[PDB]
RNA sequence: CCCCACUAUGCUUAGCCCUAAACCUCAACAGUUAAAUCAACAAAACUGCUCGCCAGAACACUACGAGCCACAGCUUAAAACUCAAAGGACCUGGCGGUGCUUCAUCCCUCUAGAGGAGCCUGUUCUGUAAUCGAUAAACCCCGAUCAACCUCACCACCUCUUGCUCAGCCUAUAUACCGCCAUCUUCAGCAAACCCUGAUGAAGGCUACAAAGUAAGCGCAAGUACCCACGUAAAGACGUUAGGUCAAGGUGUAGCCCAUGAGGUGGCAAGAAAUGGGCUACAUUUUCUACCCCAGAAAACUACGAUAGCCCUUAUGAAACUUAAGGGUCGAAGGUGGAUUUAGC
C-alpha cells in the first residue's frame, strides 16, 4: 500500500517539532 | 489509403453489385468494359467524341428511367449502331417501360445520327454479388 | 533476385567433372546425385573455364571498374600486367647471371605476392582481427586508391600500377606503409581491446 | 524461463560434479578445470582460463567432450551436446595479441551553434534595413429521450 | 441443398445437349473440353483471371464440394467423425495410423508434397499450419517406414511431380549437324553445330574475331567448346539479332551449347548443365517505376 | 491418445460417434455457429477419459451439462463425478480395461439397434394384419 | 554522498526515560471443515464466548486539562473554521534515469552521390501596382504531363448590367463534405455475430503429444499483369495525423448582386541574398578526330572546364534582347569539396 497517511503524519510532526524549536 | 472506386466496407451488410464489389485493379482482370468501341484501339480515332457520348448515354439513361436501371449500362458499338444494354428492376409496368424504350430509341437516334437500339432485362430486384 | 532460391550457383571446374568415380567418397556420389537434380544458375558473363582465367585478376578488374566499363578495366589490367612483364624482363637481360635466378618475370605470380604483402592482418576504435575476405579487399582496394591518387601527375593507370606492384613485390611502396600505419595503429590502440 | 534458468543451475551443478570426480578421467580430474557460467539454449559452457596450460586445458576437454554427453546421457538424459567456450577474460584481446605478436611492422564548446544564430541575426538586420474540461462521467446522452419520445 | 443439386444437374444435361445441338455434334458423344471449347467460342472474354470466364461444368464442379448438409432428414450425421468439425481430415489421420499400425502388424526425385491449399480442396476443409504440419509428419513417417505399395499409391495422392527442366539433322550435304536456339536479354541467337569440324565459328556469315572485337565476348563463345575439350574439333554457324555485345555473346553461348549437347554424353550433357552452360538466364532489365529515378534508386530524400 | 484409434474404430463400427481430438472452444455451447442451426447434438455422450491431457475435467463434461446432454463416463479416482450424469468408477489407464468398457458400450448399442429394428419390424407387420 | 582523525554514544555498575513498521500489520479461549468457500488482496472459510477499540476526511502522534524522576518529553486527547469527498483492494492504459530475451538496415562494413564551384529549377526573403495552394518526415522540377499574349485566378486603367446559363462569384469555411490521395504500410491485423471463463465486478479467452475459443466478412495471403514457380508491379483492411485539396469538379453553411460578377488594353517575372533538388564539371579509366573498342594527336596559361554572358542567325508565333535551336565570341569559377547526409542487395 500507499504511504499517503504515514506521509502526513511525518509532515506533521516535522512541523510540530520545527514549532517546538522555534518557540 | 486508394479510394478509386472503391465501395470500403461498413458493417458487412450493404450489398454491393459483381461491378462495384471489383476494385479498378480488376479491370479487364475480372471484370470488362462497360463501353465497347474501337476508339481506344491503335491508330483508331474520334475517342474523345466517343467518350462523350458515352458519359452522356449513361447520365441520359439514368435520369430517363428514374429507379429503373438496376445496374450500369452496356453501351456496344457495331458500324454506325449503337446498342445500350441496360438491366432494369420489374417495378414499372410495362406499358411505361415500352414507352421509354420508343422514347429514348427515338430521341438517342435523332440527337446523334444513328441507329439506336435498346435492349432491357429486366430483374426481380438488384443482383448481390456480396454484403460490405 | 529472378532466380528463385531452389537454384545453384554452377560450379566452373573441369577437373571436378572428370575426376573418377572411384576416388568420389559416399557423401561426394551423394553430393552429385544431389545436383544431378537441382537447379542451376546460368554461367555469368565473367567466369569461364578457361586455363588462363584467374578470379584474383578479375575481381581486381572488376574493382577497377567505373561506371560499367568492363572493356576499360579489362584493358587496364592487360595493359598493367604487359608493363610489368616487361619491366621484369627489362631488368633480367640488364642483370647478371647471378641476380637472373632471383628475378621473377611471371606478372601472375607478381600480382598474386604483391597482393598478399599488402594485406594487412590486423585492422580496426578497437582494433580487431580482420577475416581473410577482408583482407584480401582492403588490399585490392587500397592499392587501387593509391593508384588513383592524384599525387602522380599525366601518368596512365598502366604504368602507376606496375610501379606500385612492382614496389609491394619488393615489401615496399606507400601501400606496404599504409599497411604499417595500420599496424602501428593498431598496436597503439591495443590497450582498448578489452572493448 | 524460471524453468530454464533452474536446468541452466543443475546441468552447471552436473558438469561441475563430472569435473570434480576422478571416476570420469584421469586427465579431467587432473587437470581441475573450473566453469564460470553454463546456459542452455545445444548447451554452452564457460570455464576460467588461467597460454600453453590453457591449450592443453581446451584439447583435454575438447576431446573428453563426447565421453562427457555420454556420461550425463547417464543421468536429464536428454542433454544437448555441449560447448566448451575458454574464457580468456576478453578473447578479442588474448587474439589481438596474438596475432600482434604474429603481424609485422616493417620498419621502424559554448554549447549552441553561435554562428547560425549569429548569420540569422545579420539575416534580419539585412531584411530590416487554459479552459474547463468537463468530466466523461459527466456528458450527457439523448438517446434514451429519443427512445421515451418515439 | 442435395435436391438443388439435382436440379442443377439436370439443367446441366438440358444445357450440354442444347450446346451439341448449336455446335452441331453428336450429344451423346460431347465431352466437357467440347463444352469448354464451345463456351469459349460463344462467349469469348480476354478477362486474364481463367476463373472468371463463362463457365458451364458439371455442378460437381461449379459447386463447392462442402455438400449440404451433412446429415439426413432424422438429423444424423453421415460421417461418424462430423463432431470433429475436421471429419475429412480426421478421417483421413485414422486411415493414416491405421496404414501404420498394419505396417508395424507386418514387420525425393520427382515429386513433392501438396501444398495446403491444394490438401484443403482435396478435403473441402479449412486446416491450420500445424495441422498441415503434422499430417505431413505423419506422410513422411509412413514413407520413411517400409511401406508397401497401396501404402505408395496412398502417398502418391499426395505427391505432386517437381517441375525439373535432341534433334540431329543432315543438311544437303549429308553434313550431321545440330540446330539450337538461345536468348539471352533482348539478344536472340540460332546456332548450327556440325559433327564434325575444324574449330570455324562464322556469327551473321562473319568471323567471330572480327565480329566480336571483345576478348569477353570471345571467352564466352570459347567456353563452352573448351568446357568439353571440343575446341577445334567443331563447325559452328550462328546468327544473333538484338541486344548489344554481351547480350549477343551470351545468346550465341547458350545456343552453341544446347547444340552441341546433342554430340556430347548423356553424363557431358548433366556437366554442362551443372556448369550452367544449357541454363536460359533469366536476368533482364527490370523496369523504371514511376516517382523513383531508376528500378531501385529512389529519389533524393530531400535535406531537412 | 493412447486409446484414440481404438475407440474412433469402435464408434464408427456400432454406429455412432466419436471426438478423441483436440475439443474445439464451443463445439457444443456454439455447435448452432459452427455447423448451422439445423445441427442435431448428440442425445448422449460416453466418457471413456474424463479428464484432459493437463489432468484437468473434460471441457466437454460442463459443455454437455450446459446443453443439458446427459453423460455417461469412467471416473477413475482422480477424476470428478459431480456433473456426469452416469459415473461408472473405474479404472482408466489400463488398456484391458478400456478395451472392456468399449467392448461393452459396443455391443450395448448394438443390441439396443437390433432390438429396435426387430421391434419396428414386428410391429410393423402385426399392424398391417 | 567519499577519505582521515576524533567525541557523545554502542560496553559495565546504579538509577531514569517508557518509544517503534513494538508487525505473524492475524486480540484471548473453545470448536468446526459441513454449508454459501469467498467483495478484492493478504493469510482457506467460519461459529461460540469475553475484553479492548472504531463511527467521514482534515484540523490532530495537536490545543487545553490531568498524570509522570519525564522540562524541546511521554500517556490520555478535543473543538472551531473548512471540504464532498477522504480512503481500501483491483482492472486497463500511459510511463519507468525498468529487468531480461531477440531483432532492424539503428551502427560499422560496400558502391556512387549531396554538403565546395558554375548553371537549370523550386522555395524563402526583399522589391514591385501585382495571384493562390503545398510548405517535419508525408513542401521545396509540388498542383504544372509545364506561364511571352492566351493560360490567369494577380495589378492598373477603361467598359457592361437579366449578363453564354431559368444568371453569376477562383468570395469565407478542407475545422461541414463528396470526389482523389499522402503517412505508418518496407504493416497483419481489423470489425461485426456468437461461445466460454472470472460466483455473471472492471475485465479475460494461449499451449499442436494443444488446456475455449469460433463458423463467416475485410486485409495480408491466393489469383492475375510483365519473361517462370522468382522478381517487379499491382494490391495493401481498420485505424493514426480535424494530413492535402472549397483553385479539378460537385456541394452544406455564410457572404457579393451598378459587383467579391462579366469584358477589353497594358503590366510584373528584379537580386543585396539564403536554401532545396538537378545538370555540367574539376580530367589521364581524361580531351579531340576516326571508329563503334588493336588508331593518331592533346595533356596546365593557347590544358581540362559554361547548357553562363555578349553578338548574329534560324524555328514557332500576329507579337521573341523574352522561348528553343545553331553559329560566332568569351575560356570564367573550379582543382574531388567539414560536420553531416541520400540511394542501393
Ligand atoms: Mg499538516
Ligand atoms: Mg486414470
Ligand atoms: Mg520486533
Ligand atoms: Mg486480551
Amino acid at each position: 500500500k500507499n504511504v499517503l497517511k504515514i506521509r502526513r503524519r511525518k509532515m506533521n510532526h516535522h512541523k510540530y517539532r520545527k514549532l517546538v524549536k522555534k518557540t | 489509403k486508394n479510394r478509386a472506386a472503391r465501395v470500403r466496407v461498413s458493417k458487412g451488410d450493404k450489398p454491393v453489385t459483381y461491378e462495384e464489389a471489383h476494385a479498378p485493379h480488376y479491370i479487364a482482370h475480372r471484370k470488362g468494359w462497360l463501353s465497347l468501341h474501337t476508339g481506344n484501339l491503335d491508330g483508331e480515332d474520334h475517342a474523345a467524341e466517343r467518350t462523350v457520348e458515352d458519359v452522356f448515354l449513361r447520365k441520359f439513361m439514368w435520369g430517363t428511367f428514374p429507379g429503373c436501371l438496376a445496374d450500369q449500362l452496356v453501351l456496344k458499338r457495331r458500324g454506325n449502331q449503337l446498342e445500350i444494354c441496360a438491366v432494369v428492376l420489374r417495378q414499372l409496368s410495362p406499358h411505361k417501360y415500352y414507352f421509354l424504350v420508343g422514347y429514348s430509341e427515338t430521341l438517342l437516334s435523332y440527337f446523334y445520327k444513328c441507329p439506336v437500339r435498346l435492349h432491357l432485362q429486366t430483374v426481380p430486384s438488384k443482383v448481390v454479388y456480396k454484403y460490405l | 533476385s529472378r532466380y528463385s532460391p531452389e537454384f545453384k550457383d554452377p560450379l566452373i571446374d573441369k577437373e571436378y567433372y572428370r575426376k573418377p568415380v572411384e576416388e568420389l567418397t559416399e557423401e561426394e556420389k551423394y553430393v552429385r546425385e544431389l545436383k544431378k537434380t537441382q537447379l542451376i544458375k546460368a554461367a555469368p558473363a565473367g567466369k569461364t573455364s578457361s586455363v588462363f582465367e584467374d578470379p584474383v585478376i578479375s575481381k581486381f578488374t572488376n574493382m577497377m571498374m567505373i561506371g560499367g566499363n568492363k572493356v576499360l578495366a579489362r584493358s587496364l589490367m592487360i595493359q598493367t600486367l604487359e608493363a610489368v612483364k616487361r619491366k621484369q624482363f627489362e631488368k633480367y637481360h640488364a642483370a647478371s647471371a647471378e641476380e637472373q635466378a632471383t628475378i621473377e618475370r611471371n606478372p601472375y605470380t607478381i600480382f598474386h605476392q604483391a597482393l598478399k604483402n599488402c594485406e594487412p592482418m590486423i585492422g580496426l576504435q578497437v582494433p580487431v582481427p580482420l577475416p581473410d575476405r577482408r583482407r584480401r579487399f582492403l588490399a585490392m582496394k587500397w592499392m587501387i586508391t593509391e593508384c588513383r591518387d592524384k599525387k602522380h601527375q599525366r601518368t596512365l593507370m598502366p604504368e602507376k600500377l606496375s610501379h606500385k606492384l612492382l614496389e609491394a613485390f619488393h615489401n615496399q611502396g606507400p601501400v606496404i606503409k599504409r599497411k604499417h600505419d595500420l599496424h602501428k595503429m593498431a598496436e597503439a590502440n591495443r590497450a582498448l581491446a578489452h572493448y | 524461463h524460471a524453468r530454464l534458468r533452474a536446468l541452466n543451475g543443475l546441468l552447471y551443478k552436473a558438469l561441475t560434479d563430472l569435473l570434480c570426480t576422478p571416476e570420469v578421467s584421469q586427465e579431467l580430474y587432473d587437470l581441475n578445470v573450473e566453469l564460470s557460467k553454463v546456459s542452455l539454449t545445444a548447451c554452452r559452457a564457460y570455464w576460467k582460463t588461467t597460454a600453453e596450460q590453457n591449450a592443453h586445458m581446451e584439447a583435454v576437454l575438447q576431446r573428453s567432450a563426447a565421453h562427457m554427453r555420454h556420461l550425463l546421457m547417464s543421468q536429464l538424459r536428454n542433454v544437448p551436446p555441449i560447448v566448451f567456450v575458454q574464457d580468456k577474460g576478453n578473447a578479442a584481446l588474448a587474439e589481438l595479441d596474438q596475432l600482434l605478436a604474429v603481424a609485422d611492422f616493417g620498419p621502424r564548446l559554448c554549447g549552441i551553434d553561435h554562428e547560425a544564430l549569429n548569420k540569422q541575426i545579420m539575416e534580419y538586420k539585412r531584411r530590416k534595413d487554459g479552459r474547463k474540461r468537463a468530466k466523461p462521467r459527466l456528458e450527457q446522452d439523448s438517446s434514451l429521450k429519443s427512445y421515451l419520445s418515439g | 441443398t442435395e435436391d438443388f443439386i439435382k436440379k442443377q444437374i439436370e439443367e446441366f444435361n438440358i444445357g450440354k445437349r442444347h450446346l451439341a445441338n448449336m455446335m452441331g455434334e453428336d450429344p451423346e458423344t460431347f465431352t466437357q473440353e467440347d463444352i469448354d471449347r464451345a463456351i469459349a467460342y460463344l462467349f469469348p472474354s480476354g478477362l486474364f483471371e481463367k476463373r472468371a470466364r463463362p463457365v458451364m461444368k458439371h455442378p460437381e464442379q461449379i459447386f463447392p464440394r462442402q455438400r449440404a448438409i451433412q446429415w439426413g432428414e432424422d438429423g444424423r450425421p453421415f460421417h461418424y467423425l462430423f463432431y470433429t468439425g475436421k471429419q475429412s481430415y480426421y478421417s483421413l489421420m485414422h486411415d493414416v495410423y491405421g496404414m501404420l499400425l498394419n505396417l508395424e502388424k507386418h514387420q525425393v526425385i520427382g515429386s513433392r508434397w501438396l501444398i495446403k491449399e491444394e490438401l484443403e480442396e482435396m478435403l473441402v476443409e479449412k486446416l491450420s499450419d500445424l495441422d498441415y504440419m503434422q499430417f505431413i509428419r505423419l506422410l513422411e513417417k509412413l514413407l520413411t517406414s517400409q511401406c508397401g505399395a497401396a501404402e505408395e499409391e496412398f502417398v502418391q495422392r499426395f505427391r505432386r511431380s517437381v517441375t525439373l527442366e535432341e534433334p540431329v539433322q543432315y543438311d544437303e550435304q549429308g553434313m550431321a549437324f545440330s540446330k539450337s536456339e538461345g536468348k539471352r536479354k533482348t539478344a536472340k541467337a540460332e546456332a548450327i553445330v556440325y559433327k564434325h569440324g575444324s574449330g570455324r565459328i562464322k556469327v551473321n556469315g562473319i568471323d567471330y574475331q572480327l565480329y566480336f572485337p571483345i576478348t569477353q565476348d570471345r571467352e564466352q563463345l570459347m567456353f563452352p567448346f573448351h568446357f568439353v575439350d571440343r575446341l577445334g574439333k567443331h563447325d559452328v554457324t550462328c546468327t544473333v539479332s538484338g541486344g548489344g555485345r554481351s547480350a549477343q555473346a551470351g545468346a550465341i553461348r547458350l545456343a552453341m551449347a544446347k547444340a552441341l549437347c546433342s554430340f556430347v554424353t548423356e553424363d557431358e550433357v548433366e556437366w554442362m548443365r551443372q556448369a550452367g552452360l544449357l541454363t536460359t538466364d533469366p536476368r533482364v532489365r527490370e523496369r523504371k517505376k514511376p516517382g523513383q529515378e531508376g528500378a531501385r534508386r529512389k529519389f533524393t530524400w530531400k535535406k531537412r | 491418445r493412447q486409446f484414440s484409434y481404438l475407440i474412433e474404430n469402435m464408434a464408427r463400427d456400432c454406429g455412432e460417434y466419436a471426438h478423441t481430438r483436440y475439443f474445439r472452444g464451443g463445439m457444443l455451447t456454439n455447435a448452432r455457429l459452427l455447423f448451422g442451426p439445423t445441427v442435431r447434438l448428440p442425445d448422449l455422450i460416453i466418457f471413456l477419459h474424463t479428464l484432459n491431457n493437463i489432468f484437468e475435467p473434460h471441457v466437454a463434461v460442463r459443455d454437455a451439462a450446459k446443453m443439458n446432454i446427459p453423460t455417461v463416463g469412467i471416473v477413475d479416482t482422480n477424476c470428478n463425478p459431480c456433473l456426469i450424469t452416469y459415473p461408472v468408477p473405474g479404472n482408466d489407464d489400463s488398456p484391458l480395461a478400456v478395451h472392456l468398457y468399449c467392448r461393452l458400450f459396443q455391443t450395448a448399442i448394438t443390441r439396443a439397434k437390433e432390438k429396435r429394428q426387430q421391434v419396428e419390424a414386428l410391429y410393423r407387420l402385426q399392424g398391417q394384419k
